[PDB]
């Protein structure tokens, strides 16, 4: 039982609920997030599940503010406790200074909430992973964050069950500063090639940003045009 | 292709090939299982008010034979029909897992009074465990009978033997197998309405033994 | 044993006793709600089960404020106690900006503190499901919140022990923007297929709202013209 | 061991301390209340048991105010933090508005305080039932209220061993709006219904209250012209 | 129908079914069983007192085979009985589960003391285990006795032997088979007993494992 | 193991754990209170126990206050406390009303702290009875209090390990308002009724109070006298 | 009326029936066990001293079946005052739960002593576990002796053996069962005196497993 | 070199070896049993429509040498084939350790089955455990026949015996090992079928038991 | 079990858990460093795992001041702790003095809270160690410090998988007092010297501080001059 707390490392130095926290994340449908000529994109796939749902409603890419946004896979209470706390820290460091400088530390406030749960005993880790893409004045940056509190910064990168699946699509076929219609179709493209064959992608979510500018969500369909 | 050959096992074997078992054993089965045991005490009490001669010694008995036989065919057939709803269950026993278990232990459960019904009360197997047998009587019922009078058989032909206890022992072969019969269908109905209850009561794990919502994710 | 503490995470990133939690909100009789034309409903059965308790008294549509109720299922006394916090939750709202102006923050204020109690070792999650319906500056809403605090907003819905026969009937026979009175029939019927056969459906709990009105609550004579 | 602790669910979402503390309300002598003609009544049975005793102190009926009373079923020492605890509920109540208009509030402050002690590790429930009548704004009331903190308004209702008797010759002999003098007797008839036949129903309690007055406790000798 | 099937099976044998039987042990049964050991007890005064000679090889006493028959057939109605009651319990094991099984607990205990009577106080069983055979004598005590003294009956009558010792085996085989049954009696009683106790003490949670009060849940 | 936990219930709705406290009141040895004409008593055994003790000194009665007097039995470090906390109690009551109204409040403050040592995980019971005997304004009051906080009101009743032999007897011999002298005596004989035969009894202590007097602790000779 | 069959059981063997075996055993038992030990004994003596020729053969000593018969009947009686003992604990062990045992556990601690005892000191069972049987001889020793004998009478007497080791083992039967007579009786008696203080100690709780104070509960 | 000794093992014992087969067991194996168990149940017909006399003791039936050579052919193939799943596990059995050992255990669960297929079903061993032998028939199934057959064979011709039961045993011979063979393969239908499910279900796990993701470490 | 809990010894005086947060450790990559003539250097090999990670963000050496710096192998997330409570020491030793004279302190200040972190119960340790290495008063500094808060000044140190190829290779070949150039050369070989040979060394991380300078972080053309 190296494997039931929190606080308990195995003899190899391993803490394996964390890495089981890390399983919940698999659990989510794929998101993923791309930098591109001037711009970041983020593209989530939704399980689409039933047509009494509402869908204009409950959906995966969140703003944190007009130029910082996030993408969250595993479970959804905890992730939206996660977003909540990355908006109110946002606008904390936006009070005390004017203005978001480096997007970096947003994240590792977020990513350090995390760890903590990881060190503690008397509470379970977050079972969520999160990418975070924006502009700021370093320019555009985009982020993933897991359930251990580890931070990276990316080109691209993607969450969820196929992230595997997306992670070698986009290691194969990326390009720094493709425009964003390109970036676009790459990222659908990746996400595709994902899913079981036989198996058709069904609208996903797509959200961008660009340096001088505020993030715009694209709406159903100017994303069809790209299915 | 992987998922392709999973489910040719299942389209073949499925819960209504157990059920149909299922069916059959809550209505013919038992039934059988009582004539059974009725033949047997009828031929108990025709052989308790016999006395035996050297004449018993040259003759098998048909009227047990049958009964034996009969037995032997009953527990042929039962077993044939509980491999069905083994192989039933043992092709839906899922993805290895540390937890998520619930199911799986529902199905391990049931497997396992199978398992009994087959070897410990069926007596099917060709030796028997530091268990001992603790059915009376097993599947080769024709053999142990046959075994047993045909040594006492020989020692009174031949000079045969003037053992007057050896006579009345041929005679309690006969009895005592007949009696085994009594018993052992009794306790074969015991075991096969226990399966029938067990079955009933379990059998939607025993098919999905998980179901996972993943409403919490997303 | 994954299976015994809120903090621990089974090796496949799953939380059993919040799992188990939910099993709980099965065991309470089933309601559900709709949005119709201009507003949405919520019926709601109710396991009658003695001549000598009082009717009119325990029920379980409580309306949250004049614009907004909520039905439940599971654990009673949990149930009532999330019904409270609803309700102040609502009021400290209402005191702050002067409205209610996005009847989902209150499900989320609801549904976070039901997630705090799948994340902290010391307590048990609550063991209710919930549906909130109301009108506010959106429109007509309808929302789900369930013992792990995961939130969705459908057109249609149920919890409790017919849950998933009420669900697929309405996935096939329901309609956007039917009348009132067509609405309670549909539901009615929806609630009937749930039940054993020869099992009859006794007078349920209706409440509906409409936009620019204030709840009413159907009185039994006016349910049961639809029995 | 889904079994040990208040905070641990069953596979069937099922919390069995606290169906174990229910046990323990079983082992209490059986006590009783009736909704009558513009009134309520509480007979409890008392367990007499030595000559050495006073008779004339410890005793399951308690008055909360001049309008309200309780008796209780369980553990003794649990019982009475619970009756003090309803005791300064109901005065807080009372000096916060002058007065006590539904005494459905009071006992949901009871049955929430109840309810507490069966979700947060370190304590145990309460092993007691209560039931509390009187008469408010609304009219004569008549609540139990159970280790869980489940709450239930009767017409008439019982609590301890003879529980299930009581219940059931009620649920066949029980008339609405009886004269109070009918209502006492058809209590000690059912009382005395859930006794072991040879054995003989000595002195209850019985105290009632009707619309307009104060509750009165009957004495030893008005209550032998019933038995 | 499946909830007909064990409506079916439940109905068939009810509560009365399983009290029969205990109301039969408390009266009848150790009552016969008393019998049994008195008969035994008598035949093993004569032998005692008995000096045997060759003759004695020559005819199987009456009087112990009528002993050894009257215990077989007591032991007989006892094994049929005891699967009336596993049968009322084993069709009322409920659908498995992790928990909520304080009852289950009750109805295992039980069928395991049912199974100790049969399998090793009756040694009702084809092969005993490695636990051995506990009981003095089993079921098949006639065959038993029958075949100890024609080995030693043979070995008398034949040149028959000259052992001193082997026709004092003769007479202590005749002995210790009416020994046995009177032990093996006291020890069927003290057990028929304790199953009496167990029964009427748990019958409740036999039949009804579990009740489920949802007052908590709406 | 449901044995070994303060807050954990038996199946059947035990505290076993507070049971077992029950178990070192047993060990303690025997005393006992009766009520008389006009006033109370407390007789207690004594195990003496070496020459090399003072006996003057550690001894079972204590004053409370002029008019109440308690006796304990079972773990002595308990007893002391808890007879501590008695009288503490009895100051705070004096303080905000001017007197002591009624003795039963009095212990029923001591009985809630003993509850409540029954209920909270991280503490075990006390493993103590008392017998607090005193006057009042309702007159002379005799109650007794073990660890389970369970109090009642007695004639006559008695704790430690002769509590049976004492309480039969008393049930036997018994009669209310006997003179002082009898009373003593009749507690005397009823001491000796729960010894081994050839074992004699010591001298005991032996205090009474009569209504309008203080307490008065009986000296050595004045005892002898009855032995 | 169930509560009367119970009654009538517990009326019938009561803690008086179980005391009475106790002071028997504390009494006359150990004396005739010790008295059993030194006619062994003195049988054992007798036996060292002599020399064998196939005289010995030819005649069975009665010296030695005197002791012997007088063993069994001996472990015959402790047998059946032993499941005196049994009966009165056994018709006494309360409802099965999952708690309140700790009386439980004093009456299956006791029954498991007088089981060790039956089973395994006195030998009683038909055929012993993969325990091994450790008491050096059984209740069946009359009839262990006679065959251990007869089988060395047969190869003496016949042209018989020429085989001296043969001759000697013919005495060291004699000698052997004598000896494990005194062993076997040593043992005995730690074994009775066992149960005497096992019983005296534990006897409340034997009879009264439960007594359940509600003075906390109104 | 260390890693190029484990590399070769592994390279010539590949996951498509272990799939090879499995997927002629999902095909041609579970005919060529199904073959088997016709052709047994047809031989079994022909035998319970014989009379025997002497003249069945001087000729072994070949039809039933066929029957079970062709059973133990295929029984020979399954071991091997076995041998081979077993190869491919037991050779990435990884590094030991008391932690991540979650792929470990199901190596060792999928290799466990495989065993009891080798072992208890396919009866390949030398001697049975105390488990005993739960198989009707084993690998070594002519041998048994033609033993069995050949002792009564021997004691029918010689003056052969008189005795009756001894000639029906000679048929009941025949016609048990016919049925043992259905059910026998019966059995091993449904172990195979359990083996396919249990392999197509873990085999990414039984090929990779760890993955150890250092995303966490820098 | 003397292997679970972080507050456990064993019977020889180990504390297994603080052993095995060192496994965690070894997990990382090899980094190192060495005093040299008037200066002291750090080099970091990065384990590059990618194109589409950005490389010119998330790296392994990180200024604590402009005059010190630090290395850290193990838990990233627990670096990313460890390094900016550094950070914050720093400020506060500098706001209570003005200046920061003997780095040894700001260590120890950070193996301090490491310390604490395997005593108490309720934590884990931190799975990392560290290198500072800089210049005080006193001079150039060089300390690591582990898991178990351990500290320890040297002229040349690794941390990481290769620490001991890397430590024995600095054995034999290390001198005091080298040309900055040299030194580099001398850490670059030694780090080639714990590599798998046919595995070739990408561009690592280098920086150096020389007396009265500030740290100068080595860009990826300065680097790989030397390799």
């Amino acid at each position: 039982a190296y494997d039931r707390a929190i606080t308990v490392f195995s003899p190899d130095g391993r803490l394996f609920q964390v890495e089981y926290a890390r399983e919940a994340v698999k659990k989510g449908s794929t998101a993923l997030g791309m930098k591109f000529a001037n711009g970041v994109l983020l593209i989530s796939d939704k399980k689409v599940r039933s047509r009494l749902i509402e869908q204009n409603s409950i959906e995966k890419i969140q703003l944190i503010d007009d130029y910082v946004a996030a993408v969250t896979s595993g479970l959804v209470a905890d992730a939206r406790v996660l977003v909540d706390f990355a908006r109110i820290s946002a606008q904390q460091e936006k009070v005390t200074y004017g203005s978001l400088v480096n997007i970096e530390n947003l994240v590792k406030r977020v990513a350090d909430q995390m760890q903590q749960y990881t060190q503690y005993g008397g509470v379970r880790p977050y079972g969520v992973s999160l990418i975070f893409a924006g502009i700021d004045q370093i320019g555009p940056r985009l982020f993933d964050c897991d359930p251990a509190g580890t931070i990276n910064e990316y080109k691209a990168t993607a969450i969820g069950s196929g992230k595997d699946a997306v992670v070698s699509f986009l290691e194969r076929e990326y390009k720094e500063n493709l425009p964003e219609k390109e970036a676009v179709t790459l990222g659908i493209k990746a996400l595709k090639s994902s899913l079981e064959e036989g198996e058709e992608l069904k609208a996903p979510e797509i959200a961008s940003i660009t340096v001088g500018n505020k993030y715009r969500i694209y709406d159903q369909e100017e994303v069809k045009k790209f299915l | 292709k992987r998922a392709a050959l999973i489910q040719n096992l299942r389209d073949s074997y499925t819960e209504t090939s157990s059920f149909a078992v299922i069916e059959e054993w809550a209505a013919g089965t038992l039934q059988e299982i009582e004539g059974i045991a009725k033949a047997a005490a009828e031929a108990h009490g025709v052989i308790r008010n016999s006395t035996y001669g050297r004449a018993q010694a040259e003759k098998s008995p048909e009227q047990l034979l049958g009964v034996l036989q009969r037995y032997q065919d009953l527990c042929h057939n039962v077993y044939c029909q509980a491999e069905t709803i083994r192989t039933v269950i043992a092709i839906r026993i899922p993805e290895h897992k540390e937890a998520d278990n619930l199911g799986v232990a529902v199905q391990h459960a049931v497997l396992k009074i199978i398992d009994e019904l087959e070897i410990k009360t069926l007596g099917s197997g060709e030796k028997s465990g530091s268990g001992g047998a603790p059915t009376p009587i097993g599947m080769y019922a024709l053999r142990e009978y046959l075994s047993a009078r045909s040594t006492v058989e020989d020692k009174l032909l031949g000079g045969g033997s003037q053992s007057p206890s050896l006579l009345l022992e041929l005679r309690q072969i006969d009895a005592d197998f007949m009696l085994k019969v009594e018993l052992a269908t009794t306790h074969l109905s015991t075991m096969v309405r226990a399966v029938i209850n067990a079955y009933l009561l379990n059998w939607k794990k025993l098919i999905q033994p998980r179901t996972g919502t993943d409403h919490m994710y997303s």
